[PDB]
């Protein structure tokens, strides 16, 4: 095979000689270590390797090989309930091997192979074969994973093995040209899964959070981003996705972030239970951890694993919710590469490239109908890091043209401790419209008004904070007072969430959907009895506050009740004044 | 034909290429690699002792020892027909609809030709969008560049697509006129996703508006140069169609941020510094021959008119791209998130919008004789709706004088009836009825910009004639 | 309003040297590339 | 191994950077000495080879070097420490080098400086609650054991003597917790970077008080010493404090007093080297360079001991947007941010607690760790102080004559927090006197106004006025 | 080159009273218009094209719009002087230029107009020159400066800027020409931030 | 070299109240004074030189006016030490390398400065270093720099002018001396941002 030596080191960049013939970006294994690449540049007999692991310690001189394929990813049972690395490597295979500490140059198998899989045919001898299609199931952990032919595979099934239990290194299933299929195969990272058709998003993403899910929706098969300073909660924004979602499975990318972050997932999810199945969350979840401190050029892979890992359980049928941790420091990997290849930067040092790849992430995800004809899904939320919260940044703009949905987060409210701190002004959504009719038939047949009348009464709020910034409170009149208070009883009562309650860390549709009317329901009659001629000072003492206030923490079985009585309390509250 | 085999370096999107002498500047090549697969490039450099190509979609399995070079075309060019209209292409004119490729008439280069400033002539008629707040207050003129500037959650795509569906001539208002005068919509989308790609495409079905139309389409995933050529694409078809069949081809550029970064992008890649805010220096000169590709010319029937919609970057007026915009279009039609939040739709804020050549356009023999003062007056009076919407709430609304209150009245109608018009297509009688009956509030007196003949003729009519069915 | 007027001119005066310095470092790169290949190629 | 290769035929001396030809046999990121005409060692290390030559940043002022007599050789090809128990009450340099004339330790494990990352599966979760005697620590930023938490200073802020007072109060509270009742004492790995007389003076006398250096490894790189040495120091006592903490069962406690003297520092050795920079030229990779720094401390799933990190940087211009505060944040689980306004006010210590945070709080908080009422009283009091700061930003503009009566309670509510709570001076306050204190605070405000409190903590806590600690 | 150059003790009848009385300027004189939309800076325009005492108008539209330049284009022709009663034309000179010709032509224009109208001058006669939108020839000026890759000042325009906006501007004034007569160059250009 | 750095323990008295008071300075302290021009950071600093309690002052002018050395040298001749009773230029080193001389001498006259004053420190003596600007300083380096082609940190000064400015203050400090008498260098650095 391809075979050289090593020219230069300069950190994570080699550059190879006697290495003509060698493909673009091809992996390759640098030094005596096995050390694993990416061809990134050829020049003339050279190329230019970008290592995926730690240099020092390479001398001149050491051996260059080319594998002669690009980055892939082994998919098949034996996933979910683990954590990897960014080139898919079990963490746990290498605390067992290594210490403490993660040593370079482990070569462990993606996948268990001595695990032995319960097996169940779906194939006949004679049966037509395409790739997607389903050949059996192998239970794990409470789903019915999917056995899928490789998506460019074809032909005629010679001899299908009885029902049993085998590994994944056996031919579960032979073909007449001779290709022996196995309960896995392998795909590489950069190249799109093909799908059938994609569908137009018309379910939402239920992530738990208020705000995010009336205000700023995203659908089953959309995409959104979550920019914010250091200190304005993403990362619990995204546990509270990850724990409380209603997809199938979630794929957690922890790019260049804390590996306390990575921990506390480990440590804490299976102790919690599946919203759907009830099961332990970690069984419905898969961990790729690329930390702070750990090879730049693995971020970067880090990406594209989990969107494979995440298209791979998408045609088996599944909803799948992609997390990615940071893409800032995907941008920022990018950048550092660049500068060891000596290129013109655009903008902030940043490659021209960035925006086209982030593109081409984003424009991975969607609902479709897989080659087996099932509808899965993915959706994607990324974390963007501005460098000192400054929006304008190429990365963030680069996002804001291509996601659906926009939840901006403020430093102003994280400073008051008001969470999940998201900028009602600066956020917005675009699949509002095409989800009514699902509000209509699963929420309640008004939702879509509620939520544009909040909606009306910020804006209002927002018009009148001007003047309340010139000349201050008590120089409104009583109307405008009133809607400056409803606005804060909406920040306060609806809009705040607490993560770490026990009841209000999950809201459903229903329970916003009662919150809301209880609000508008208060706002009209306030409103009523301002025209009327109350001092507004003696509505804002109304007893009835304190429930609207309190309701976030009913619990979800007794809130209809509470609700019923509110809205009664409500009506009465206003009645007997006459 | 003539295979080149020395290629001596591949880094990102480049990949040089040694004795091509014979490859001329900018000509388009295909890219064999070992496995057979063809990519696609432009040549961006051509010296004695290398050319340079710049390839179109990533550069994996190329290897520098079975890697070939062949010329496809020394200048790149788009075979357009007739047969163009209810078809759908992907930028460089590929079809994505799935139907036949088409049988030019002829090729023309995508780079067109300056348009001689003594062959034009001045605007003249104007265009019916249905959209009131276009067609009374920032009229569209045959010739024109409207730019809509928009922000990033503002509805822009569907105002967009309801301007693809609703936009016709009038050639009845015109005197006489004549009936049958051919009416096209090139639409050139630039940097989209799939999901804005889905809605384009029923919209365009559901009410055979893509009879009438050529879509080009070029995704966000889609090659970056793709994106550069799909509106000279588009503007090519428009002023074949519009100079050589009398078509009056309304052109509308989806988003023109996505070009202006794929063009610095672009720039970047070719080791280029960058200008002001980082954007090319040429950035003007790009953007003007785009948009000066649009006009009237002397004893051609035809015309082409340009909508460049265009996303503010941070609602920043100063930017590059909408200065420079600014500096070469006409105007402009500001969405206002203002009204967005408050639910209406098309959400267009008049006061700061601006038809350039309005005048022109409007007036007898073209609309109807009380199209300027109404639309003066309209102005005004919002104007003065929306300084006593800001002062009720200080100083209340008893303080206010009757007048004041008048105008606090209108204000919240123009609102409701005028601008928030949904996805009704109104003619301009239709959109002119509702301005009077708006100004039918204010009393006649404060009508101060309006003739007295033209306030008796249309003056009184009540809001109920449209209050019935809004 | 003279404040904030002030405010806005250091701001501007601060951004446009900073793009000063990046294309200061922009064109020194390019040369030294430049250089690279005409001397060493 | 056993014998010495020496490399003449140097051809570049420029800056922090030498330029060896015929070096081939020089290992990436190796050690090097280089040997002058009058014999002088310096040290250096590689960070670029090739067939042609090696690029050596080195460690001390290149005066009197020449491309004649100049030479450089190998120590080693990785960069190690050694490492022994008995360098508790040692005082080393920048590169690890004894400076207290006391002998040259004798190691029980030469350990790479630069070290390796530590495996997320191994990773334990800091839950234990450390006790710093400061109210805005230990009540609304909280820090746990195994924390990143810096300090984020000004010019003329006292962060030091914050820094010394910390590491003077810590201590766990077994009692509060359940646990096994131990009193093992904290051992403090120190890292001066660029640091002056004035503070090195400061600190050591105050660690001479404490009785604290006869458990303290201290590697000190003053302001007078080489600014290319500076790369090194965190790398060594991060390696120390790594190896007391997970082979000898210790609770570390390091503290890294300017990391902008750090930040400066790479920002020489990249313009040298001619790295794309980032914002204001510091190198791009300088967020990956402080995370392997930063994310070396933590506590292990089997093992008894900890590292915890107190990072000290001063803000340039007291600008949170400059690069070296935001990679930091960025990195970190949290930040105490001084303020310069409560500092000329005179209050000690001045911590605006707005801006300042703690990941890792709801971790060591709570019931069965210090008291049940504690994170609803640390929100409430967030939201209090918040409304008072907007409403001294609204007596700015429209007079005090125009309050309402809540709002000059909130007003009353900032100005005795700023005087009461935040400022204590050198006083050790327990978690119990602190809260008290902040009990003794929200009670001047009415009960309704207590959103974040549950009614129950409300009934048990409220009432009880401040004249009752003092007067 | 000219023989020498003469003081400024003449005026410039715009034949505008508001131009003429309040803020006059001489022959030989320089000027500047800002244009803002509405403002009728381009009835002014023709009105010195018309009633001015120059015997030649060089009007340059060094980077206008396409419609801005039909308009123009169109509306000179109709002009009629006033003088003789025949078209305006034949004593004028147009140069036009459109935003998407040649960033090299929108440069000279200026230089050709100058040119033209000292050539003019130095025939004897008091030419008027009109340069409209000396913005846009400093954006053309920016372009190419760019091209050069040269480090830029102030809001990326070159540094040499007003050095050559006054090369420009200094070739006006009145005059005793080579051949004895006297003759001026009339300068109002047209500034558009 | 020194014995052992000390503990400042003793005032540094300039004679102006507010300094001596508000903001004092120990013996071995160091102080900087920036402010814009005309605010008065050279008649502090002569008032510094006139009527300190250092036993010797080292007044270093870089790159600054030759009007402040010679007002120094016409006027300290006929002025009296505080407390020794002599003429002023008895105690008083001029350094001076003004704006229109050699600009590299700039920092030679900052190493020459301080190492005269460490001298006079070595000889047991209280000496006051006054560094007339530390701004010309960098310029200086921000020059030579540009000559050798280094890439600059913000503004263009060179990456190491923290370093360098760090080096030059750090020599001030009261210190046991080698010969064991105690001694103190005091700087004080203008800035002129
Ligand atoms: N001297 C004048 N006498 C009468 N009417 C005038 C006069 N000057 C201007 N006007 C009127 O005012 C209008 C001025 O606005 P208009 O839009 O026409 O200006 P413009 O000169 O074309 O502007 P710009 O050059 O900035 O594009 C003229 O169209 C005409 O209606
Ligand atoms: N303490 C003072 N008493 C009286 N006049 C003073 C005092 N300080 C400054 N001035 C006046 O201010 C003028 C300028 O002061 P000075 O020369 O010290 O300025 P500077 O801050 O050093 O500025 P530059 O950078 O221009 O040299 C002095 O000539 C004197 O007129
Ligand atoms: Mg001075």
């Amino acid at each position: 095979m391809i075979q050289g030596v090593i020219q230069k080191i300069a950190g994570p960049a080699v550059i190879a000689k006697g290495m003509l013939g060698a493909r673009m970006y091809d992996i390759c294994k640098v030094g005596e270590e096995g050390l694993v690449g990416e061809i990134i540049r050829l020049d003339g007999d050279t190329a230019f390797v970008q290592v995926y692991e730690d240099t020092s310690g390479l001398k001149v001189g050491e051996p260059v090989v080319s594998t002669g394929l690009p980055l892939a990813v082994e998919l098949g049972p034996g996933m979910l309930n683990g954590i990897y690395d960014g080139i898919q490597r079990p963490l746990e295979r290498i605390r067992e091997k290594t210490g403490i500490y993660i040593t370079r140059g482990v070569v462990v198998h993606a996948l268990d192979r001595e695990k032995k899989w319960a097996w169940t045919p779906m194939v006949k001898p004679g049966d037509e074969v395409r790739g997607g299609m389903v050949l059996g199931t192998v239970p794990e952990f409470g789903f019915t994973h999917k056995i899928l032919v490789p998506p460019d595979v074809r032909g005629r099934v010679k001899e299908v093995k009885p029902a049993g239990e085998y590994t994944v290194e056996e031919p579960v299933v032979v073909l007449e040209d001779g290709t022996e299929l196995k309960m896995y195969h392998t795909w590489p990272v950069r190249r799109a899964r093909p799908v059938q058709r994609k569908l137009d998003p018309n379910t939402p993403f239920l992530t738990g959070m208020r705000i995010l899910d009336v205000l700023f929706p995203v659908a089953m098969g959309g995409t959104a981003a979550i920019p914010g300073p250091f200190g304005a909660g993403k990362s619990v924004t995204q546990q509270s996705l990850a724990k409380w979602s209603n997809a199938d499975v979630v794929v957690y990318v922890g790019c260049g972030e804390r590996g306390n972050e990575m921990t506390d997932v480990l440590v804490e999810f299976p102790e919690l239970t599946d919203p759907k199945t009830g099961g332990p969350l970690m069984h419905r979840t898969v961990l790729i951890a690329n930390t702070s401190n750990m090879p730049v050029a693995a971020r970067e892979a880090s990406i594209y694993v989990g969107v494979t890992i995440a298209e791979y359980f998408r045609d088996q049928g599944f909803s799948v919710a992609l997390m990615a941790d940071s893409t800032s420091r995907w941008a920022e990997a990018l950048r550092e590469i660049s500068s060891r290849l000596e290129e013109m930067p655009a903008e902030e040092g940043y490659p021209p490239y960035l925006a086209a790849r982030l593109a081409a992430f984003y424009e991975r995800a969607g609902k479709v109908i897989t080659l087996g004809g099932e509808e899965g899904a993915v959706t994607i939320v990324g974390a963007v890091s501005p460098p000192g919260g400054d929006m304008s940044e190429p990365v963030t703009q680069s996002t804001l043209r291509i996601v659906g949905a926009f939840w901006r987060l403020d430093a102003s409210l994280a400073f008051r401790r008001h969470f999940p701190a998201i900028n009602w002004n600066g956020s917005y959504s675009l699949f509002t419209s095409a989800l009514d009719p699902w509000y209509r038939e699963n929420v309640a047949e008004d939702y879509p008004e509620l939520r544009d009348a909040i909606s009306e009464l910020l804006q209002r709020e927002a018009g009148l904070q001007e003047i309340v910034q010139l000349v201050g409170p008590d120089a409104l009149q009583d109307a405008e007072r009133l809607v400056i208070e409803v606005g804060r009883i909406i920040r306060e009562d609806f809009l705040q969430q607490n993560a770490y309650h026990e009841v209000d860390a999950y809201c459903s549709m229903k329970k916003a959907y009662g919150i809301m009317k209880m609000i508008l329901a208060f706002y009209k009659e306030a409103e009523a009895a301002i025209k009327r001629g109350v001092s507004i000072d003696e509505i804002l003492q109304l007893p009835v506050l304190e429930r609207i206030g309190r309701a976030r923490y009913v619990s979800e079985e007794e809130f209809p009740a509470y609700f019923e009585e509110a809205m009664k309390e409500i009506q009465g509250a206003f009645k007997a004044l006459a | 034909k003539k295979e080149y085999t020395g290629i001596t370096y591949i880094s990102g999107p480049l990949l040089f290429v040694e004795n091509a002498k014979d490859l001329a500047y900018g000509a388009i090549v295909d890219i064999k690699d070992g496995t057979g697969r063809v990519r696609g490039g432009q040549v961006i450099e051509v010296s004695e002792e290398y050319a340079v190509i710049q390839v179109f979609e990533e550069t994996t399995g190329l290897d520098l020892a079975t890697t070939s070079v062949s010329l496809v075309e020394d200048v790149a060019r788009l075979g357009v027909s007739k047969e163009m209209l209810g078809r759908r292409f992907n930028g460089i004119g590929k079809p994505i609809d799935g139907l036949p490729p088409i049988t030019p008439e002829k090729r023309l280069p995508i780079t067109g030709l300056p348009l001689n400033p003594v062959a034009r002539r001045k605007p003249e008629q104007f265009i019916q969008t249905g959209i009131s707040t276009i067609d009374v207050m920032n009229t569209l003129v045959r010739g024109q560049k409207l730019p809509i500037f928009s922000g990033s959650g503002l509805p822009a795509n569907e105002i967009a697509a309801q301007i693809a569906r609703q936009a016709t001539v009038r050639p009845d208002l015109s005197g006489e006129g004549e009936k049958e005068e051919p009416f096209a919509v090139v639409f050139a989308a630039m940097g989209i996703t799939q999901r804005e790609l889905s809605y384009f495409i029923q919209e365009f079905e559901r009410t055979g508006a893509l009879s009438r139309s050529v879509l080009f389409l070029n995704k966000a995933d889609d090659p970056t140069i793709e994106r550069i050529l799909t509106p000279r694409m588009a503007l090519t078809v428009a002023e074949y169609l519009a100079f050589e069949h009398d078509y009056h081809v309304l052109v509308i550029l989806t988003d023109m941020t996505n070009y202006c970064e794929a063009l610095r992008e672009i720039g970047a890649a070719r080791e280029e510094i960058p200008g002001r805010r980082g954007y090319p220096g040429y950035m003007y000169t790009d953007l003007a021959t785009i948009y000066e590709r649009a006009g009237v010319v002397e004893g051609k029937k035809g015309s082409v008119t340009q909508i460049p919609i265009l996303s503010m970057p941070d609602d920043d007026r100063t930017h590059p791209i909408p200065d420079l915009t600014g500096y070469i279009t006409e105007g402009q039609i500001q969405l206002s998130r203002e009204l967005h939040r408050k639910g209406i739709y098309p959400p267009i804020d008049p006061l700061p919008s601006l038809s350039r050549l309005m005048n022109n356009g409007v007036g007898k023999g073209k609309t109807r004789e009380d199209h300027k003062q109404v639309s003066d007056q309209l102005y005004s009076a919002y104007a003065n709706g929306v300084d006593i919407r800001k002062l009720v709430a200080i100083i209340g609304e008893d303080a206010l004088t009757e007048n004041d209150r008048r105008y606090l009245q209108f204000a919240d109608a123009f609102e409701r009836f005028f601008i928030n018009q949904g996805q009704q297509n109104r003619s301009i009688e239709e959109s002119l009825q509702i301005a009077w009956a708006l100004l039918s509030m204010l009393p006649q007196g404060e009508l101060k910009r309006i003739s007295k003949d033209h306030i008796g003729k249309y003056y009184g009519q009540k809001l109920e004639e449209i209050w019935g069915a809004p | 309003i003279p404040g904030i007027r002030a405010q806005i001119r250091f701001i501007q005066q601060v951004l446009e040297q900073r793009e000063r310095e990046d294309t200061f470092r922009l064109k020194r790169i390019k040369g030294k590339i430049e250089a690279r290949e005409a001397e060493e190629e």
